[PDB]
């Protein structure tokens, strides 16, 4: 299970024209593009910072799942939460020839369960000393305005703290940080074998 | 490997442990009666709903023991990504091809059986079989010599040996016929190549509570089928 | 048997029934695994091959076989019956009446054929790949079938190992948790906190072996027990201790071995478990494990042999335990004994015939 | 019961001479040649006729190893013990028939063949079948029957064919001008296991058809293969070296060449 | 016989089979290791040794070898069968008949061959890397090969010390958690903590003498205990305790010294372990022993004797238990010869055929 | 086990014209003055501070782990989590002949526990006294650009607060330092023989 992305957000899709609203920096100077380099910096530090704190996703690119053996017999969660359209299952061989697999899988989307369940009782086999990548785009939506808003609003309040302090300097709100990311966390209370 | 002896001998591969699933689905049947029916006519229509629904499930899983895909339904062996013989691995079932398109071989017919027989492997044709349709046999007994004589039974009366090539048939009529491309007689050891879990009972039970002028009997078995060894069962292919 | 016919075709007739999977593994599991359901087969298998029998046939129950005795026969045949509920007898017949081999098919690798009629036509004993098919097709049927009672199954016994699967695995891992406990647990009689002038300090290799030196010499071990150990600025000795000492799982793991001695049917005081005082004084526990539990299990196995065997010879025979001169009854041999011989009423040959003796 | 694939059991072990042996080698020992004796004249010195030149074969009785990593359904001990003794059974299979010299038995197939009718003792004997792809076109089954006979009448007291599956199939495809199957004539026959009045060998270490393979033999085998063997198989039931894999060690020694080489015919498919 | 044709290809003909891997490791620790797995088959090969045997056979049996006596044989004997579940006695036959040597062959360094037809045909007898092959393709066949019986394997017996190997490892190691807790363990009976000005600061090592002085001979020991302690500023008492004192794994030992006992059958009474009540007054507990435990152990080897030798002679010899002055029996003899001398009313010749007495 | 890196990073990999932009960008005393090989020696800093607390490696250098007896019986746990392509496994030997395996063991790649996990039962054993090595890649990417973007805020917050203040002078940010890398944290919880 190593969970890495095959592309990354492509920056245009960020909206640093309205986080430029939100942080008050100025209306009509002949400038205004001074802070352009920056601003996406943190846009992109705050995304991951959320992104990790409610295993979501928020812009939908695409990822590839690379693992092994199965977690359990059947089910496969997947960790990256709000799912659609898993592309390809292909699964590697213990060297070399890589066969996409129909498989007889199927996706069960959900937002806190986001599984891969098998209709044939056993998910395809997997070649010993090879593994199974999963290649799947998960995320809400392709643009900004697709968000959950209060999720896209957690983003403005801690990307627009990154903005004014820049070290680890100390300084309550009703719906803040961390009270609007609270529903989109992953709740478990599992430690056990199944 | 042969250990030489100045060779301080590096282990070898532990063999790969597969693990195949069935899914074991559910099959049932949901009839409806009429209460007044069931109460006035001279025949036990509760009997005949049950001989009508155990006739119907045997022959609507033999059809998903051939020809059935993966997902809701047990898995038939004529499904299963086939390969030609010769390039066979593990992950596929053997064909062998017939030669002409239509039907078999022109210029010798049988003998697209008789290379499956031995192609099939020696271990597994000690208690093997064949596995036809019912025109398909006709088809194999339609082949005959120069003369005219039949290969098969060669006398014109006293048919079905039930013995072809020291082996015998199973006439499945769930298998496709002769076609472009079809597979009309597989072979192997389905003993071993073909594994059938079950809940073995066919529990029936009315309900008249949920259609309420009605009796609405409920009978179902669950069976979950796919193939066990894959170096058990060659194909026929008819295209080349 | 009208009825046989229906449920032979349900099964599948010619084709093996397996029935239970796992049989092979409650036997290392619960038999070779924990000595209460090791020493309750052993305890009755060895009670049953000594009973004697009654009545040429007990000639070849005297010597089976090359190296398998009559008393290890039974031990054998018993033993698979109360392990997997199915005991099997081959008869080699190179003679036609009597045939002068028997053998116990284990009954792990053994597999019924239903046949045409419902009553079986196959045995299969199937080892690796290898099967053999017996054929019960014939009048001598060359193997005896001795079924524990199954209510819900048509081809084999219940095996009261099988009753007791769940309290054997309380035994063989309330066991294996005081071994691991023994094995895996860091119990320190102390700890010597040092914190420093910070709230986090390590002390020097000098000072570390110096630290050592006093605790390997002077405190540690029984001659040691007890110095007044001076603690300096910074150190702190903590003492741990150890919260649940004894009986982990004490009363679960006896109370589970009472309940796997209670499914073969040995009585507690036989087999040595510990628990409240239920029989008294072993002329009763010895009497109700060889009237419960023994001599309905004999006269159950034998009665088979007497009809299988039978079938071998012309006349048929009949094989009862002996139920005199086996010295666990003899409580309910004094007391019938003194019965009649106390009754001074009726005369000498009207007690012979009914304490059973030849009259004179 | 956890299963396996099951491969192909007939070896030449049961038609060739099994000796047990317990040095390191075995040496059996032929001579090359005849007495060489003559009619006597009647006024002649009449001295020294000849004295067959013996040789000495050696079987040089490798061994054979396999070494797997075990790494309570199923008990791998009983399991794995059925699966390498197969896996002994099988790999000197092939060491018996295509062999070669190093490490291993070297089969009889790997033995310099001379075109018979120049047969001599150093080599074994073939005859051609004609057009190198196949069996003849013309007369199919002569090759077949001229192998039968030329080989020897006493060799072919008790001597047996040697195919893999799909040469026998081959052989079963031979028909007449109606088509009417030369060997096992109807649909309905199955293996007639008793080729030209002699047994078949399905051994599927043999080569198929080809542009000059040896497909097809035939001999007594036992006078002809002598394997040499311990009966035994080693169990080391390893509790060292790998915590992790039990890494059991089995390993069975066994030898063979040809011990006669006018036993064994073979049949190339070429001209 | 048919069976064990095929089930000699599987594992393999010509070739030895050794079956446990651990049983040259259960001796060192569960009989040479704890005394409880020690006493219970001392207690049991002592047994069967001391039980007379009912027959020229029994003169062997007096005087086996040089060495090795009669009741020092049957020690080796059933000591290998609790231990290792198999028994061997070779046989040097100079003579034809009833040969004059027995050994008891250890059952760590024996391994059995299958042969052709599933009985064996090789025993093999390796110590170090070197072996002997005996031979049982012939009538006499030189090793009777004593089986306990078991369910699973073919070739060997279980060992009851197999069945209680989780036990052992218990008693083993809560013995010797008790061993190493009074070895590694320092309990102090106070600390003088001395802070200082400081929350750190050591005493100088002149303070450290004179503290070590009035502590050394004021403070220690029986004849200073209680001293009224002057504790001045920084410096102070904390008196530390031993909060599990008694009882480390006191009762799960118990409980396993029971289970060990349990398995080889003894009572709990006999060989001394603590426990509840179960036998009454050693006339029960000492007559269950030679009951259950004994006397059909000894009936099972005895069995295996009598056919053996008899392989050597020409006429075949029983060779049983005495069953009579064995005198644990005695309640069991008391019970019947005062049950029928009581019976007065069949004759004086009547009872005399009954108890066991030549006739007059 | 020595662990010693290789090679270390190039110091052209890391990002310092991107760090002066984190220090002072878009707001600030003018870009200023800073001793920009100082800047490069408060990232290397801040980075092996990470490195340490989240047993990561961030820049994708080479590793050389000699150790001398294998732990379990196959498994071997690597610690520098994100690990890609074992280098070589050779193995030398008390006198140093350096034997290299090349078959036998089977990276399994994984954030969490990278393994070595050979086929079956049998990993390389060991020589007596010739230890075991084992070279491996170890990381994220090469370039600064690879990095999961919350973690690179952490250097980022680390290395602008070695930058801001040089002695240890005191001074609770929701997302702060600290909440940045406990989602790369090794969370362990074995004291056993196992």
């Amino acid at each position: 299970m190593m969970l890495n992305e095959v592309t990354a957000v492509p920056g245009t899709a960020l909206p640093v024209a309205e986080f430029r609203d939100h942080l008050r920096l100025g209306t009509g100077f002949a400038d205004l593009g001074a802070e352009d380099a920056a601003l996406l910096s943190y846009l992109r530090a705050a995304i991951a910072a959320i992104e990790g704190r409610t295993a979501k996703a928020l812009i939908s690119r695409g990822f590839r799942l690379a693992l092994t053996a199965w977690r359990w017999g059947d089910m496969q969660t997947l960790p990256i939460a709000p799912v659609a359209t898993v592309t390809a299952l292909r699964l590697v061989d213990a060297a070399g020839v890589e066969t996409p697999v129909a498989a007889g899988w199927r996706l069960v989307p959900d937002m806190a369960r986001p599984r891969i369940e098998a209709l044939g009782a056993m998910l395809p086999m997997i070649p010993t000393g090879g593994r199974v990548e999963i290649d799947f785009t998960a995320g809400f939506g392709a643009s900004w305005s697709a968000l959950p808003v209060d999720l896209a609003q957690a983003v403005f309040l801690l990307a627009a703290q990154y903005y004014e302090l820049r070290h680890d300097g100390a300084a309550a709100m009703p719906f803040g940080v961390m009270a609007l990311i609270e529903r989109w966390r992953t709740v478990r209370v599992l430690g056990g074998r199944p | 490997g042969w250990a030489s002896e100045t060779a301080a001998l590096s282990e070898t591969a532990t063999p790969q442990i597969d693990r195949i699933t069935i899914p074991l689905h559910e099959l049932a049947a949901m009839p409806k009666a009429s209460q007044r029916l069931l109460d006035d006519s001279a025949f036990d229509i509760e009997t005949w709903l049950a001989n009508r629904i155990a006739d119907k499930f045997a022959r609507a899983e033999a059809a998903a023991f051939i020809s059935g895909d993966g997902v809701d339904k047990p898995t038939g062996f004529l499904t299963k990504t086939k390969v030609a013989n010769g390039a066979w691995a593990w992950g596929s079932l053997g064909y062998v091809a017939t030669g002409a398109a239509g039907d078999f071989a022109a210029v010798n017919a049988s003998d697209a059986v008789v290379d499956l027989v031995y192609a099939l492997g020696a271990e597994y044709r000690a208690n093997a079989s064949f596995v036809m349709n019912s025109k398909t046999a006709g088809a194999v007994r339609k082949m005959k010599d120069a003369d005219g004589r039949f290969l098969w039974a060669d006398s014109l009366a006293a048919g079905e040996p039930a013995r072809l090539m020291g082996y015998p048939v199973l006439i499945a009529e769930d298998m496709p016929d002769i076609a472009a491309n079809a597979y009309a007689i597989a072979f192997g050891d389905f003993g071993n190549g073909y594994t059938i879990a079950e809940r073995p009972d066919l529990r029936v039970l009315r309900d008249p509570f949920s259609a309420k002028p009605h009796v609405l009997f409920y009978a179902s078995k669950r069976v979950g089928g796919d193939v066990s060894d894959f170096a058990a069962i060659k194909l026929l292919k008819f295209a080349a | 048997s009208v009825t046989g016919r229906i449920v032979a075709m349900a099964s599948g007739a010619g084709r093996p029934v397996w029935g239970p999977r796992d049989t092979v593994s409650l036997m290392r599991t619960g038999f070779a695994g924990n000595p209460v359901g090791f020493r309750s087969v052993k305890l009755i298998a060895e009670a049953t091959a000594a009973v004697p029998l009654i009545c040429p046939v007990l000639d070849l129950l005297r010597r089976p076989n090359a190296g398998q005795g009559r008393a290890e026969l039974f031990e054998a045949l018993i033993g698979q019956i109360l392990l997997s509920g199915n005991g099997y007898l081959e008869a080699v017949c190179p003679e036609p009446g009597v045939p002068r081999e028997l053998h116990v098919l284990r009954s792990d690798r053994m597999a019924v054929v239903p046949g045409a009629d419902g009553w079986p036509v196959g045995y299969d004993y199937t080892v690796g790949g290898r099967k053999h098919r017996f054929d019960m097709t014939g009048h001598p049927d060359p193997i005896c079938h001795i079924k524990s009672f199954h209510p819900t199954d048509d081809h084999y016994g219940l095996s009261p190992m099988q009753a007791a699967a769940v309290a054997l695995d309380v035994h063989n891992a309330a066991s294996a948790w005081s071994k691991a406990l023994l094995d895996n647990a860091a119990r320190p009689s102390g700890a010597i906190i040092y914190k420093g002038a910070d709230g986090q300090g390590v002390l020097a290799p000098e000072q570390y072996e110096r630290l050592i030196f006093e605790m390997e010499t002077h405190h540690q071990g029984a001659r040691n027990a007890g110095r007044p150990m001076l603690l300096e600025g910074g150190l702190d000795w903590k003492p741990m201790g150890f919260s649940p000492s004894d009986m982990e799982f004490h009363e679960t793991k006896a109370a589970a071995a009472r309940e796997i001695a209670l499914a073969f049917g040995v009585p507690p005081m036989l087999i040595g478990i510990p628990g409240d005082a239920t029989y008294a004084n072993y002329a009763e526990a010895n009497r109700a494990f060889y009237r419960l539990t023994v001599l309905p299990l004999l006269t159950r196995v034998s009665a088979a042999l007497a009809w299988w065997l039978s079938g071998y010879l012309g006349a048929q025979i009949e094989l009862k335990p002996d139920l005199d001169q086996v010295p666990a009854l003899a409580v309910e041999r004094d007391q019938l004994w003194a019965r009649i011989g106390a009754a001074g009423f009726l005369s000498n040959s009207e007690k012979r015939v009914l304490l059973g003796l030849p009259p004179t | 019961t956890i299963r396996g694939v099951l491969r192909s059991t007939a070896s030449l072990r049961q038609i060739a001479s099994v000796v047990n042996v317990e040095a390191t080698s075995f040496d059996v020992l032929v001579d090359k040649t005849d007495m060489g004796s003559g009619w006597a004249s009647e006024t002649a010195a009449l001295s020294e006729t000849a004295t067959p030149q013996i040789d000495r074969i050696t079987i040089p009785l490798h061994e054979l190893a396999a070494m797997p990593k075990a790494s309570s359904a199923f008990d791998i001990e009983t399991w794995l013990a059925n699966r390498i003794a197969d896996k002994f059974a099988r790999a000197e299979a092939a060491a018996f028939i295509s062999g070669d010299g190093v490490d291993k038995p070297t089969g009889f197939l790997t033995k310099t063949k001379v075109a018979n009718g120049a047969w001599a003792w150093g080599s074994l004997g073939y005859v051609a079948t004609g057009a190198a792809g196949d069996f003849a076109a013309v007369n199919a089954s002569d090759a077949v029957v001229d192998l039968v006979y030329a080989l020897g009448a006493e060799y072919r007291a008790n001597a047996s064919f040697v195919m893999n599956s799909k040469t026998a199939g081959a052989v079963r495809k031979m028909k007449d001008a109606d088509g009417r199957f030369l060997w096992a004539d109807s649909l309905a026959a199955g293996e007639p296991a008793r080729l030209m009045g002699y047994p078949v060998l399905i051994a599927e270490d043999m080569p198929d058809i080809a542009a000059n393979a040896y497909a097809i033999a035939f001999g007594d085998f036992g006078n002809g293969y002598t394997i040499a063997e311990r009966p035994d198989l080693r169990v080391l039931r390893d509790p060292f070296s790998a915590k992790p894999h039990v890494l059991f060690y089995a390993s069975k020694r066994v030898g063979g060449d040809v011990s006669d080489f006018a036993a064994i015919k073979l049949l190339k498919f070429a001209a």
